[PDB]
């Protein structure tokens, strides 16, 4: 696992790693697909406290 | 050089069964026709270019023409239309004719197939028209065909004097 950040969210921590990936065609330059990211901890933490 | 006219062309129908019997007869009072062919082209995308690959040939006909009173292959067209039976066409074109072996023939081409339209619409006001479309089988074949003289010229009169006629 590793940490994944967004920038529309800059307080929260995610945990993921990459999955699978979708096919691509062979006939052009300019391609356009997806892959996936798979997170088993489903939860979004923020920073740290000590008290 | 010289521009071609559209009135020289001309169209020739003979039920196929009737081919060891009957010359081709011509169809009376013949207005317009149609006449196209086309290829199906499927493209493929390469990182060069579009690739293109062919397919077999459509052929589009109809015709168009004026009934007349007293003809009877108007008869003959609408039978083998309800037999579904076998009709070949001619179309023969005048303006070209043949120089070594063919001297007094034309330029021709040879189809077979069924008809498959059959339509006319009468109105108060004007002449009776009929329009015919086909399905044809096949690849069209070339050569040269014979015109008889009775169909490949117009009528019309002479000088005449002013004495009775006995």
């Amino acid at each position: 696992d590793v940490a994944i950040y967004f920038e529309d969210e800059p307080t929260t921590l995610y945990y993921g790693r990459y999955q699978s990936a979708e096919s691509v065609d062979g006939s052009s330059n300019s391609i356009i697909s997806s892959f996936t990211i798979f997170c088993s901890d489903p939860y979004k933490y923020g920073s740290q406290i000590v008290s | 050089a010289e521009a071609k006219k559209g009135i020289d062309v001309i169209l020739l129908y003979r039920v196929l069964k009737n081919e060891a019997k009957e010359a081709a007869w011509k169809m009376a009072f013949q207005t317009e026709h149609s006449n196209g062919k086309s290829r199906d082209a499927d493209s493929t995308a390469t990182k060069d270019g579009p690739i293109q690959n062919m397919a077999a040939i459509e052929y589009d006909f109809s015709a168009t023409s004026i009934v007349a009173v007293g003809d009877k292959h108007i008869d003959e067209l609408d039978d083998a239309f309800d037999n579904s039976e076998l009709v070949e066409i001619w179309e023969i074109d005048k303006a070209e004719k043949g120089t070594d072996k063919d001297v007094d023939k034309y330029k021709a081409t040879y189809f077979q197939g069924y008809v498959s339209s059959f339509s006319k619409t009468p109105n108060s006001e004007d002449a009776l028209e009929l329009e015919i479309e086909f399905a044809i089988n096949g690849i069209g074949q070339k050569g040269y065909a014979t015109l008889t003289t009775d169909q490949a010229e117009v009528v019309s009169y002479v000088f005449k004097d002013t004495v009775k006629v006995e």
